């Protein structure tokens, strides 16, 4: 050989019940202090009940099941409105075009938000009335556009042949329609945020709104119309909810502990900044 | 025999009398991509020594009313040695970290700075104050390359999330009394193999005293905090011109 | 590994990071009376962790002339948690005792206590001064309770006595430059298997600064001395209604 | 068994005579220090 | 383990709490002188722990200008204890030596002393300062006996050489912030098996301060270096009457 130069301490571990504690009795001596530790290190403490206090034997048996990220996030949560009135300012064509996207609201974002990563397969139910609640005999037609699909410009648009988008035909009188989606981002999982711009050149005051912004997530275009080539008499609003499964989520972070504001950042109202949490007197009474 | 250390890579080694241990994120060492998770097929140029050394950036000064500091990956070093050269001739990059934020002060001083690795570290503004303009932080302030930028609201940290809860990620306290740097290596962190070192930061390291920095009159004032930081594992790949942003 | 330490018992546990080892006074453990000793034949009441556990006693201030302080065993605890209410319900008591005395300075400050445990510490007068007065000693002075005594004469221990040989006692040194704590783990004493705890003091604790405390004007001048003591193996007999004295 | 919770370094020597005295040379080191002492 | 260490010899010890290590001369150990190197015929006397002890010549006070110091051997001791007797009844003589050189401040204070054996150091003048005179040291400069003599230019060594290349001398330095003495074992030099104690000195001692002694005004100024000194294998022959010089 003419040249010698060119020649994880963390595993998984099934807890189906939480630790139990064991007997101890008392320890005086010197050498041994488990009660002192140096949080500097990035650790957290390993002293455990047993360390500081006599214990009584416990065999428990408290399961740990219900905190599991999958029972965490598979409960359908409402993720979007979509309305549809007869008359007024918004679509009296009888059609809507909806963005997909999952941070309008609340609830379900903060939960979501709490990783960094999140890979996901998804079922979607649509909820469909009046917006008084009421039933009435309407068939409609929910399609799924693609990013690089025709989205429909009219309620007759050709779009609506879907010879190969998939569409959902349902009568508002059905019970609600429900379907599973896939993990679709050309990535390895979603990302709920991303500190970087989309593509390159200069980022000029004008284009700071790319900020943020992953392609990677941007799922394409959910619309909806009434089928017919007539004007449908009736309001209607969507309300879509979704129910995550099959999931993996990596990176945990702070937890939201501001008002949302936007959809696509995380600004908060600078001149009310919450505590995150409440106040008192002083810090000698309850 | 564990306040006291050395870490050596390329040509550089860096000495320290009184640390409190080392933290590797999340458990794991930096690695080059392996085949199975590989998508572009070009040969990777993995430079090595000329790249995985360490890298010292400019010095901050502690003041008694000092709110933090942040830098991002890889920006930091988008402009420097031949780590910089070569973030900028290929597009995909991709590259563990370790870093080292040094201060040090008497017996006699207190305070105590939170060092944080936060992975995708998304910048927020006060949306005008009222909460009704819809503005976005400057590229100078997403990516405020070498210099680092400051917090205006670090508690929470300039994004709306708890600073309280910032321990939740990788980090080390650096406390006066006790130690005078910290040490975090940080492993490839992202939802794909290689990604483009100008358009992507793939986390922000926070340095934020939480405890403020407090001596007597007499003491010696200027407490500087400096950062030095060595890749692990570079590789580049997509080889073309050279391109800053 | 001689010098920190922690003294669990019970539900409370004590920590020190500056101590000299841990005497066992006359090298005996403390232990519950054995059947070849014992004679009263009543089933004990061996009430275990609500008693045998830590108990912090009043702090008292070592000012640069003071003379000592002393406190009496079981005296000081006839009146406090669960062990106080055996203590008075029963006739019959027996155990040992962990005795903690704290007191931490500066690297700057100086000055030695002497902590001792002298057993049948009988107290004298002094006499009138002539000595043609055969005073006694009040109940306050005989039995202080929790909040201890002050010494008149430290050099005679108030009893006609030297303290320069009170050495010969189980005892430690709590030099400020040093150590910043005492330990010392009491058997039972007596010439009968159990006693009242209430009509007598097995032994008493006796702090002495026998260097002067000293320092600097400007260092901090409120040093503290604390006493936390824990009942070892106590025992009970002779049930009855609850008697103070 | 249903509650697990519920389960002197002197000795005596006889000395008839005074301890003898061994022969001891020069000790010249490092770590070793029998003169030094904590009272 | 390295810092704290006990020289007894003779009837006296030596402690210390802050050492750095002990330098033994060239790597060997003083020895009695054998039979194959030996000239003179007559037995020889070893008069052992009588000689072979430590003895503590007079204190210097270090100074903020101090220039340095030198001590001469067997010199110093010519005229002490039980050596010196021997020294001057015996026309040969031989033997090793323990130099230990104390100096303690505060954690505050700074200062390096460079203590160095230099054998065969052979003292120069200043010829005249123009260089014109061949002058010679008096005998009091080349034998300062045991109160020693001070260095009128150091960075010479008082013989035109540079004290910058001292080290290549065993030595050790005394640095305030790190340790409070040097220990040096040195072995017989010399071209002849034994020689004269009066008439020739096989080496000399310097404690030089390269760095400065400082401190803020307030702290204790009289900042002392104290030598002692044992000769080891002291060997004795050529007995007749006694003779100073
Ligand atoms: C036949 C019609 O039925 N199709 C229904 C349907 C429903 C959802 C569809 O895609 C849903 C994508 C979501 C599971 C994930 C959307 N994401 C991924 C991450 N992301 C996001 C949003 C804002 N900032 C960062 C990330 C998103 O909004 C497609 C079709
Ligand atoms: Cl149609």
């Amino acid at each position: 050989d003419p040249i010698a130069d060119m020649i994880s301490l963390t595993a998984l571990q099934v807890l189906p019940t939480a630790a139990n504690t064991e007997a101890s009795s008392h320890r005086l001596g010197t050498g041994v202090v488990p009660a002192l530790q140096a949080a500097e290190t990035g650790a957290s403490s390993n002293a455990s009940d047993k360390n500081l206090i006599e214990t009584r034997c416990v065999l428990n048996h408290h399961s740990t099941q219900e905190t599991a990220i999958g029972n965490f996030f598979s409960r359908a949560g409402l993720v979007s409105i979509i309305t549809m009135p007869t008359t007024g300012t918004q679509n009296t064509d009888g059609y809507v075009n909806w963005d997909i996207d999952l941070m309008g609201y609340a609830q379900l974002r903060r939960k979501c938000e709490l990783f960094t990563y999140m890979r996901f397969d998804a079922e979607f139910t649509f909820v469909v009335a009046k917006p008084n609640g009421e039933l009435v005999p309407q068939l409609l037609q929910y399609m799924y556009v693609p990013p690089g699909a025709p989205k429909p410009t009219s309620r007759d648009s050709f779009a609506w042949q879907t010879a190969t988008n998939p569409s959902v035909f349902v009568k508002m009188t059905d019970p609600p329609a429900q379907v599973s989606v896939p993990f679709m981002s050309p990535a390895s999982a979603y990302q709920w945020f991303y500190d970087g711009y989309p593509t390159f050149g200069e980022h000029l005051q004008a284009n700071d709104l790319d900020y943020g912004q992953c392609p990677n997530n941007m799922m394409g275009t959910f619309s909806i119309r009434t089928v017919g080539t007539e004007k449908s008499p009736h309001s209607i609003t969507l309300r879509v909810y979704m129910r995550i499964k099959h999931v993996r989520a990596w990176i945990p972070r702070p937890l939201r502990n501001q008002p949302y504001l936007f959809k696509t950042n995380p600004n908060y109202k600078g001149n009310d900044i919450k505590c995150t949490s409440t106040s008192r007197d002083k810090i000698t009474t309850l | 025999s564990d306040r006291v250390a050395q870490l050596t890579i390329g040509n550089s080694t860096i000495t320290t009398q009184e640390a409190a241990n080392i933290v590797i994120a999340y458990g794991e060492w930096p690695e080059y991509c392996p085949d199975t998770d590989a998508t572009a097929v070009d040969k990777p140029t993995r430079p090595d020594v000329s790249v995985n050394r360490f890298f010292t950036l400019d010095t901050k000064s502690w003041a008694k009313d000092s709110k933090g500091w942040y830098w991002k990956f890889p920006d930091v070093l988008t402009e420097v040695g031949v780590f910089g050269q070569n973030a900028q001739f290929h597009y995909l990059y991709r590259s563990g970290f370790c870093v080292h934020v040094q201060c040090n002060a008497s017996k006699f001083h207190q305070g105590a700075l939170l060092v944080a690795v936060l992975p995708e570290y998304v910048l927020g503004t006060i949306a005008g104050g009222t909460g009704n303009e819809n503005s976005h932080p400057p590229y100078a302030t997403t990516q405020p390359g070498q210099v680092g930028a400051v917090l205006t609201h670090p508690y929470v940290l300039d994004a709306g999330i708890p600073l309280s809860q910032l321990t939740v990620c990788p980090h080390q306290w650096i406390n006066l009394r006790t130690n005078n740097c910290a040490t975090i290596i940080v492993p490839y962190m992202n939802t794909v193999p290689f990604d483009s070192a100008l358009n992507h930061c793939n986390f922000g390291l926070l340095v934020i005293p939480v405890v403020p920095l407090d001596f007597n009159a007499g003491a010696t004032s200027e407490i500087p905090i400096t950062v030095t930081i060595a890749p692990m594992c570079a590789e580049f790949a997509g080889l073309r011109q050279a391109v800053k942003q």
